[PDB]
């Protein structure tokens, strides 16, 4: 939004002042589940886990959810890229005093093609920016809904999105529930 | 760091395997990766997974880790089958690294 | 004994903007405005451009007595005039 | 997915130099990238690597402090410095990818390489 | 009558209607945004008249005619979907809310 | 938010008078409106209130009958109409907005306010 005017390989030109695509998650900093709130201490993911056994605690990130996120929002942004092509050389012309009607007619021109593409640019960003939250949203829940598929009697669900076993088990059953190999008869 | 033998050679069509002895905190918690690398090129994939082969990598090649030693074996031995050899892990105690191996002539005779 | 299920947090102060809602705090973000000069007039992949001064296109090719500088140059990438040349 | 490497380089001692990294497709990966070494006569050594999205990087413990990896998604490159050369440097760089999005121990696409000499 | 979402009691002392205060408030915030937002979106038209060319100059008056068709056309485009595309979405907005009410 | 009203208006007995209130931001609001009037020496009176997006009007058992509030939403103005005008409605009177979108007691954001004598 610097001038009109350009020479070369340039960005096109809108009105706008503020244009922002959102990449990641609700900054919402809240051990319960995510019902009450975001994790600071998970650093290197998207989603994950929480663990409390006998032999300790800690955190953890499920990587093979993060990767299909990723996957999603780097094709949506290159998309968005690509639908947008750079503005090359255009520069202004010059009229005498008995043309002043090809003068209105090219101000009419220009006025109406940045009016058009200052509107595209803001809907589209506006209109992604929902579809990013809304598809993080699911991501959690499918993966809340998941592990809930995985244990069936065996554990009790508390309602702020973590389960309570009633076995114990150790490091071992954690890593196999978190793995999607978890076996319910040994347990039952 | 990951050690193995300096060099080893064996006869066309015969079959060779590459060892590599690291501690319990490379190869005893993380997986093992085999590289290829030819001279003047850079080094090329071979195994990934402990077990697992890319696309266009031949059935001849395979790999295994049995607690802390990891072995390559190659089937089929040709003369294009002479180049160093890496087997690379993710150490991770301190402050978490790539270390790759010291590095295994194969001579072909 | 007990497993929870969770997302990522930090202390990133960037908001965006949305159909039902505005002024959202999230986690990760781009821009995509650029709004910034350096406010000089620069090379063009190492070619130089024509600069007029004083003169107008008028003036540069009738060959005005006070353009003779400008005789010397036959190549450029652009040219730039005066808002008000003399 | 095609890696460039920048030109070679002669520097002297107590200088420092600052090379990139260009892949082919879109500017934006969702996969992390590493810069690799080797000198000749010898095998190779792992410096650090960038992560997407995150922007997180990691170097090693024998490079940490004299090297900076940065990265510019839009115009889909990424940018090694290293400071307070040697008569030990000199060697061959080459940037690697990795499969995901985090840095471990399986790279599978590596670039020609370029070579720094003091 | 006093809401978009509720309860309906039914206990020994008898029965009766209620409005949920909580919800009917973020459908209204959401909605009223919404169309704020396509207001805004739009603006304002100002003095717009036509020219008048005479008998030599008719590729000018043709190329008039052209830019004139073409903006409308374009603009009559945007409106109607904008409009029908945030038809369904409200829709789905209110389902959702339901459900999450119920649940 | 702010609240404008109308001037001031000097009527006859017997006639009707018509005031405005406007509100600063968005045309559509998603909070009630109410109009209060005070006479010189005595205290508020609650005199009627409007609910956006459903319409509803209430109004008090003293004013019902003579009074009409109206809303206009592109332009984001709320209209009082009363008629059948007195000695006695000589008196300042306010625009009040609501925090919800309900008619109640608490009121947060008041108008300058405009007199009207008869
Ligand atoms: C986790 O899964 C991997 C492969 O799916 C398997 O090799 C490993 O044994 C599993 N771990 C446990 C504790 O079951
Ligand atoms: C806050 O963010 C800054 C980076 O801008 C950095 O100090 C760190 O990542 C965060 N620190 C805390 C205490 O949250
Ligand atoms: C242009 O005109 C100005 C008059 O203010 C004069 O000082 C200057 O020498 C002229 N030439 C150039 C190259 O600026």
């Amino acid at each position: 939004n610097v001038h009109p005017v350009t020479i070369g390989e340039c960005p096109k030109y809108v009105r706008s002042a503020k244009l922002r695509m959102v990449t990641g998650l609700r900054n919402i900093p809240s051990i319960a589940g995510f019902i009450e709130g975001g994790w600071t201490g998970m650093v290197d993911g998207w989603y994950g886990y929480h663990h409390q056994n006998e032999q300790g605690s800690g955190y953890a990130a499920d990587q093979k959810s993060t990767q299909n996120a990723i996957n999603g929002i780097t094709n949506k942004v290159n998309s968005v890229i690509e639908k947008m092509n750079t503005q090359f050389t255009a520069v202004g012309k010059e009229f005498n005093k008995l043309e002043r009607r090809m003068e209105n007619l090219n101000k009419k021109v220009d006025d109406g093609f940045l009016d058009i593409w200052t509107y595209n640019a803001e809907l589209l960003v506006l209109l992604e920016n929902e579809r990013t939250l809304d598809f993080h949203d699911s991501n959690v829940k499918n993966l809340y809904e998941k592990v809930k598929s995985q244990l069936k009697n065996n554990a009790k669900e508390i309602g702020n999105g973590c389960f309570e076993f009633y076995h114990k088990c150790n490091n071992e059953c954690m890593e196999s529930v978190k793995n999607g190999t978890y076996d319910y008869p040994k347990y039952s | 760091v990951l050690t193995q033998p300096p060099s080893v050679s064996a006869a066309p069509g015969q079959k060779v395997t590459i060892s590599c002895s690291g501690s319990s905190s490379n190869i005893g918690n993380d997986y093992v990766s085999w590289y290829q690398q030819l001279p003047g090129t850079a080094p090329k994939l071979l195994i990934y997974d402990n077990n697992k082969r890319p696309s266009g990598i031949p059935d001849r090649f395979s790999g295994s880790k049995s607690g802390t030693s990891a072995t390559l074996g190659i089937t089929g031995l040709q003369t294009g089958d002479e180049a160093n050899y890496y087997c690379a892990t993710w150490d991770r105690r301190p402050t978490a690294y790539v270390v790759f191996g010291g590095g295994t002539k194969l001579t072909v005779l | 004994d007990t497993i929870c299920i969770g997302y990522h947090a930090n202390n990133s102060t960037d908001t965006v903007d949305t159909v039902l809602e505005k002024n959202v705090t999230v986690t990760h973000s781009v821009n995509l405005l650029e709004d910034s000069h350096n406010g000089k007039l620069c090379l063009l992949k190492g070619i130089a451009p024509l600069q007029l001064g004083n003169c107008s296109v008028a003036g540069w090719i009738l060959g005005n007595p006070e353009c003779e500088l400008l005789i010397s140059k036959e190549s450029w990438s652009y040219i730039v005039e005066t808002p008000n040349p003399e | 997915v095609q890696l460039v490497e920048s030109g070679a380089e002669v520097k002297k001692p107590g200088s420092s130099v600052k090379v990139s990294c260009k892949a082919s497709g879109g500017p934006f990966r969702s996969y992390a990238i590493s810069w690799v070494r080797q000198a000749p006569g010898q095998g190779p050594e792992w410096m650090g690597g960038i992560i997407p999205i995150f922007g997180t990087t990691k170097y090693a413990p024998k490079f940490q402090g004299r090297v900076t990896i940065t990265a510019d998604d839009f115009a889909g490159t990424v940018y090694m410095e290293l400071s307070s050369l040697r008569s030990e440097d000199t060697a061959m760089y080459y940037c690697a990818k990795h499969m995901g999005y985090q840095v471990r121990e399986t790279m599978d696409v590596w670039g020609k390489g370029t070579t720094v000499t003091v």
